């Protein structure tokens, strides 16, 4: 949903961008309006591709781009940036310091913040399971292949 | 010829072991191409030991272990060296020792083979190349073994023929061509009765 | 009026305010009145119907709470979707979907 | 390590036994302090838990300065000890056995040993494969309990201990 993907500030910024394209203010983006801003940016496209880049996001097929369609375009652009990198943030939650390894103390820190509590001994049980190298720290490579700590 | 090169010696199928820990020795009188290890009862006489899945052998000529191929293992032997072949069917491992010292691969692996399925069972086996002489000691006389006490006695392994009256009957691959029926499942040849 | 609302940043920044104002109820009631009259022989003012339906579809995509609010009228939309096949574009069946 | 291959049997009694005995009593002294801390739980036990960690860390350093030499010496003399029973060899088994028991019981002992190996980049694999390389022959490369010298030395000295027991004692061993 747009509320999940976009914040109030981003919606305001997109509206200003939409108004930059819509010099008329009627609420729709025509080919000439889209072509004008492209020339200001240096590009000189033809109407054949200019229509194509409108039809690619025009939902109702009226031939013009309104704000609901403009927001829907930007909502997809924000969403599809992250595809499978969600494990990177999950790794950094356990990795407080910022290096490439998860320490037992760092695993204690996240477990302390979470509801479940450890008796300072079973923390070694799952870290040695995740850490195959046996160095006492779980790196990023060990975390993605199998997640226990 | 291709066939009068390797002579395979194995125990009789009636001595097949499917449980327990067993030990026997093989003395390399010569230093050429000789292989020793454990083989399944369905071992084929015209195939080199370890070239298929029916045998787990150690090639002491150049320090290799053979099972579905060759990979380096241990060190080459010398004249008079005794190879102690140990199989553990409780842990599904095979251990080879040379003069009482356990052979190791290019790692910390103290066992030549791991996770071996019992299935039909295993039999002691050895193969000798052209001009090769070897002594096989299945341990009918426990005092005759030269390195069983050094490595194998304290680990719970027993001689393959510890309590047996007659010497273990052995079968050898005789390189005399014979006519046999064409197998119904032969990969290359099919016979149709019209 | 629908176009101006969908061109307003407040409509997207404050979905809860739009829900409190009953904007989706008001648009739905206008649509069904047109669909109610001539429910079998002919649907008139098709552009108004597809404008209201398109508005409600974008209304659902703003937030899950808006989507849940329109879900409460799922049966109400379905009973008016029998003749919505005649109109092409955005239909009450599309709003239900 | 290369020069131990020519060591004489007299080094077992003259040098190795007195040295390991000092390590054995040091290990017992530290674990005695460790159990003293846990019997009286306190907020001050942390101030002192670091002390035994330091004592375990220095102890593990001493063990890894002697065990690689001891392991190679055992390999070149285990055959003689099994062929002819040796009182000194049996005594060495008790010393390495008690150190292993201390290592297995103490939680800090395992932790400090693991820290010592990884921080000092101890191979723990060349110490066990040097003889194979001397004879011209991944999973836990950083550290593994299987390749730990504290347990590797015991497993090499285990046949010496089993050689003391008669075969009639197998039933008693299972009961114990
Ligand atoms: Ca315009
Ligand atoms: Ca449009
Ligand atoms: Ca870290
Ligand atoms: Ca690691």
């Amino acid at each position: 949903h747009m509320a999940d993907q976009l914040t109030e500030e981003q919606i305001a910024e997109f509206k200003e961008a939409f108004s930059l394209f819509d010099k008329d203010g009627d609420g729709t983006i025509t080919t000439k309006e889209l072509g004008t801003v492209m020339r200001s940016l240096g590009q000189n496209p033809t109407e054949a591709e200019l229509q194509d880049m409108i039809n690619e996001v025009d939902a109702d097929g009226n031939g013009t781009i309104d704000f609901p369609e403009f927001l829907t375009m930007m909502a997809r652009k924000m969403k599809d940036t992250d595809s499978e990198e969600e494990i990177r943030e999950a790794f950094r939650v356990f990795d407080k310091d910022g290096n490439g390894y998860i320490s037992a103390a760092e695993l204690r820190h996240v477990m302390t913040n979470l509801g479940e509590k450890l008796t300072d001994e079973e923390v070694d049980e799952m870290i040695r399971e995740a850490d195959i190298d046996g160095d006492g720290q779980v790196n990023y490579e060990e975390f993605v292949q199998m997640m226990t700590a | 010829s291709r066939w009068d090169r390797v002579r395979i010696f194995r125990a009789e199928k009636s001595y097949t072991v499917q449980s327990g820990r067993w030990y026997f020795e093989f003395e390399a009188v010569t230093t050429g191409e000789m292989r020793v290890g454990w083989a399944r009862p369905e071992l084929r006489p015209d195939v080199e030991l370890g070239a298929d899945e029916l045998a787990y052998v150690f090639n002491g000529h150049r320090g290799q272990r053979w099972h579905l191929g060759s990979e380096p293992f241990g060190r080459p032997w010398q004249s008079g060296d005794v190879v102690g072949c140990m199989i553990d069917l409780t842990e599904n491992t095979i251990i080879f020792t040379l003069n009482g010292e356990v052979l190791m691969s290019d790692s910390g692996s103290e066992t030549a083979f791991r996770e071996i399925e019992i299935g039909d069972g295993f039999l002691p086996v050895c193969s000798l190349g052209p001009g090769q002489v070897g002594h096989l000691n299945l341990g009918q006389d426990v005092s005759s073994l030269r390195f069983f006490a050094i490595c194998g006695l304290q680990e719970g392994f027993e001689p393959f023929a510890i309590n047996m009256q007659r010497p273990v009957t052995t079968w050898f691959s005789k390189s005399l061509p014979q006519f046999e029926p064409v197998p119904p499942e032969h990969p290359h040849y099919e016979v149709a009765r019209m | 009026s629908i176009g101006n609302i969908m061109n307003n940043k407040v409509f997207y920044q404050h979905p809860n305010l739009m829900r409190a104002l009953g904007m989706h109820e008001t648009v739905m009631e206008v649509m069904v009145n047109v669909l109610g009259g001539g429910e079998t022989k002919e649907i008139r003012f098709p552009k108004m119907v597809t404008s209201c339906c398109r508005f409600l579809c974008y209304f659902c995509r703003i937030s899950r709470q808006n989507q849940r609010s329109m879900f409460d009228h799922l049966s109400y939309l379905l009973e008016n979707s029998g003749i919505g096949l005649g109109m092409q574009g955005s239909t009450p069946l599309d709003v239900a979907a | 390590q290369p020069i131990v291959s020519r060591a004489r049997p007299e080094l077992l009694h003259s040098h190795f036994i007195p040295t390991i005995g000092r390590l054995r009593k040091r290990a017992g002294k530290v674990v005695a302090e460790e159990e003293q801390l846990r019997l009286e739980a306190k907020a001050e036990a942390e101030e002192g838990e670091l002390l035994v960690r330091d004592e375990f860390s220095v102890l593990c350093r001493d063990l890894y300065a002697l065990y690689p030499l001891l392991i190679r010496y055992v390999d070149n003399n285990r055959a003689h000890w099994l062929t002819e029973p040796n009182a000194n060899a049996e005594e060495l088994f008790r010393m390495v056995g008690e150190i292993f028991i201390y290592w297995s019981k103490s939680h800090n002992f395992k932790r400090e040993e693991q820290n010592f190996v990884v921080q000092n980049e101890i191979n723990n694999m060349s110490f066990l494969t040097a003889d194979s390389k001397s004879k011209m022959a991944r999973r836990g490369d950083r550290y593994s309990v299987q390749t730990s010298l504290i347990v590797a030395t015991l497993k090499k000295m285990l046949p010496i201990g089993l050689n003391m027991c008669a075969p009639t004692d197998q039933d008693l061993i299972m009961l114990a």
